[PDB]
């Protein structure tokens, strides 16, 4: 039962999600490789999510994580990409969505740099690019990224190369 | 599907060498987040 709602570009909604899109560009190690070459997005829509059983979910959880931690939460808003954004929105976050080779174990990985979830959009090291020109800097086709509140509790702090 | 650290509820990957880079974060149950925008975009070729 998941309905979108688009929101306008007057909305100071729209334009605080688009600030936090456009501001956490970065460059990448891998000069382009997998997400394209760029410096910033022509955003193209925006639209909220609304589900009420997969809202209570994340709520009920956030509860119990909050009783075990000081009763903090600790929610953030993160990105999040890949190829199955339409299963997500509709279905919710499982197992289906973790990254079973990841650096830090087999769960769901999110980034504070848009840019980098970017480069999952396609696949893991952005594929073969888009669909439709198997191009991983492709111009022309259109991306989805998801913006979304995510409970991380105590969390485990692990330094990366 | 892997397991939180013991008595943890995620784990945060902070990059060490690319001090540019902002965190990266993996939660393990599916109810710990909630996708609530759908952006859609185009990447700009640099002038
Ligand atoms: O948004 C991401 C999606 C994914 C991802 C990876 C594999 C499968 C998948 O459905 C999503 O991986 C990431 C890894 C990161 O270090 C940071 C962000 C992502
Ligand atoms: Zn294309």
């Amino acid at each position: 039962g998941t309905i979108l709602i688009d929101l306008s570009p007057d909305d100071k909604e729209f334009q605080s999600v688009e600030e936090e899109m456009q501001s956490t560009v970065r460059e990448h190690r891998d000069g382009g490789h997998a997400g394209g070459i760029f410096n910033r997005y022509n955003i193209l829509k925006i639209q909220k999510v609304c589900n009420k059983k997969l809202w209570e979910r994340y709520t009920h959880r956030r509860k119990e994580v909050s009783e075990e931690n000081h009763n903090h939460a600790n929610e953030r808003m993160l990105f999040h990409g890949s190829p199955f954004v339409n299963a997500i929105i509709h279905k919710g976050f499982d197992e289906r969505h973790a990254y079973i080779g990841g650096m830090f174990g087999a769960g769901i990985y999110f980034a504070e740099n848009s840019s980098k979830s970017n480069q999952y959009v396609y696949g893991i090291g952005g594929g073969t690019g888009c669909p439709v020109h198997k191009d991983r800097s492709c111009y022309i086709c259109h991306r989805q990224l998801l913006f979304c509140r995510v409970t991380l509790g105590k969390s485990f702090l692990q330094f990366s190369a | 599907m892997a397991h939180s650290p013991p008595g943890h509820h995620s784990v945060t990957g902070r990059p060490s060498v690319n001090g540019l880079a902002l965190a990266e974060y993996v939660i393990y149950r599916g109810e710990q987040a909630y996708p609530e925008y759908l952006i859609t975009y185009q990447i700009m070729r640099p002038e």
